[PDB]
């Protein structure tokens, strides 16, 4: 709780480590928002305070 | 039945399975169990996927 986290780490989906591959089941833990215009009223940003 | 000997000495590389582990079985209980085999194209062993 009101701690703020930065680290940025290979995520372990499992077995078969991925050993820095990047490749399948091994995927930046740092995730883009999909903002398209294709999206519904509850796909859009929203001002949350 | 004992499920054990199947990780009891195994050296399965690339265990990439999906849903329920076979291994550590015997806690969920359940009737019965079917195991299945079939013969496919001779070029298309490592070329099934899911």
């Amino acid at each position: 709780p009101f701690e703020r986290d930065i680290s940025t780490e290979i995520y372990q989906a499992g077995s078969t480590p991925c050993n820095g591959v990047e490749g399948f089941n091994c995927y930046f833990p740092l995730q883009s928002y999909g903002f398209q215009p294709t999206n519904g009223v509850g796909y859009q940003p929203y001002r949350v305070v | 039945a004992d499920y054990s000997v199947l990780y009891n000495s195994a050296s399965f590389s690339t265990f990439k399975c999906y849903g329920v582990s076979p291994t550590k079985l015997n806690d969920l209980c359940f009737t019965n169990v079917y195991a299945d085999s079939f013969v496919i194209r001779g070029d298309e062993v490592r070329q099934i996927a899911p």
